[PDB]
């Protein structure tokens, strides 16, 4: 799989509180993260779906 | 807000609740019928929260009203986040009351060393996540602009404005951004960002508000 699903959540500078969805590396499931709301990173998804068929 | 206290209920009549199934950012009440909040707080679709004090339990002093038209700032910048600034028109008219309230704009730029309160339903951990129920207040001063420039590096605009403390331990954090700093009953400043929470040398950015009088009442004339 790509450097970007092995990469930590990465909530970034701004300071709203969006629920996005992550790849865990660690558990090799699709979880939950806080995003800031900008500069957000490859491993950010707004469905559960979208991380499952890019990342598993 | 990290390092805050509970604020007593409806001691902030002016703070809103922007809601998209759940609470995602703050906003500022400043006429009946308009909210300001941040720019990188934009959603299709915003129901205002107004009266709020329990973000999660019905008290009946509510008002429930949907975002009829979201204007943001047209130079706001999505990588730099200068003019982090939006307007939201609701639906109808508010009913203003003890419990919901105006905030004035501000007659000119509040100098540095000015005690503001900053208040929102934001993270209260600098590591770890813990959502408050109850809307958290915290008296931070505005910080001088050379301070705000050695804190971040090429990073701050003459849109922006550090409020906070150097050494850390108190600041907004996620979930408080678009809400208010009210600094001697006026709106100076609006959350946007900063790096982490409560972070030695790293205070909160902020919006600066009394750039943008202008803009506000011309948008709101013309909207
Ligand atoms: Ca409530």
């Amino acid at each position: 799989r790509p450097d970007f699903a092995l990469e930590p959540p990465y909530t970034g500078p701004c300071k709203a509180r969006i629920i996005r969805y992550f790849y865990n590396a660690k558990a090799g499931l699709a979880q939950t993260f806080v995003y800031g709301g900008c500069r957000a990173k490859r491993n950010n998804f707004k469905s559960a779906e979208d991380a499952m068929r890019t990342a598993g | 807000i990290v390092g805050g206290y509970t604020c007593q209920e409806n001691s902030v009549p002016y703070q809103v609740s922007l809601n998209s199934g759940y609470h995602f950012c703050g906003g500022s009440l400043i006429n009946d019928q308009w909210v300001v909040s941040a720019a990188h707080c934009y959603k299709s679709r915003i129901q205002v929260r107004l009266g709020e004090h329990n973000i999660n339990v019905l008290e009946g002093n509510e008002q429930f009203v949907n975002a009829a038209k979201i204007i943001k700032h047209p130079n706001f910048d999505r990588k730099t986040l200068n003019n982090d600034i939006m307007l939201i028109k609701l639906s109808s008219p508010v009913k203003l009351n003890a419990r919901v309230a105006t905030v004035a704009l501000p007659s000119s730029c509040a100098p540095a060393g000015t005690q503001c309160l900053i208040s929102g339903w934001g993270n209260t951990l600098s590591s770890g996540v813990n959502e408050p129920d109850l809307l958290q207040c915290l008296d931070a001063p505005l910080l001088p602009q050379a301070d705000c420039e050695a804190s971040y590096p090429g990073k701050i605009t003459d849109n922006m404005v550090c409020v906070g403390f150097l050494e850390g331990g108190k600041d907004s954090c996620q979930g408080d951004a678009g809400g208010p700093v009210v600094c001697n009953g006026e709106l100076q400043g609006i959350v946007s960002w900063g790096y982490g929470c409560a972070l030695p040398d790293n205070p909160g950015v902020y919006t600066k508000v009394c750039n943008y009088v202008d803009w506000i009442q011309d948008t709101i004339a013309a909207n």
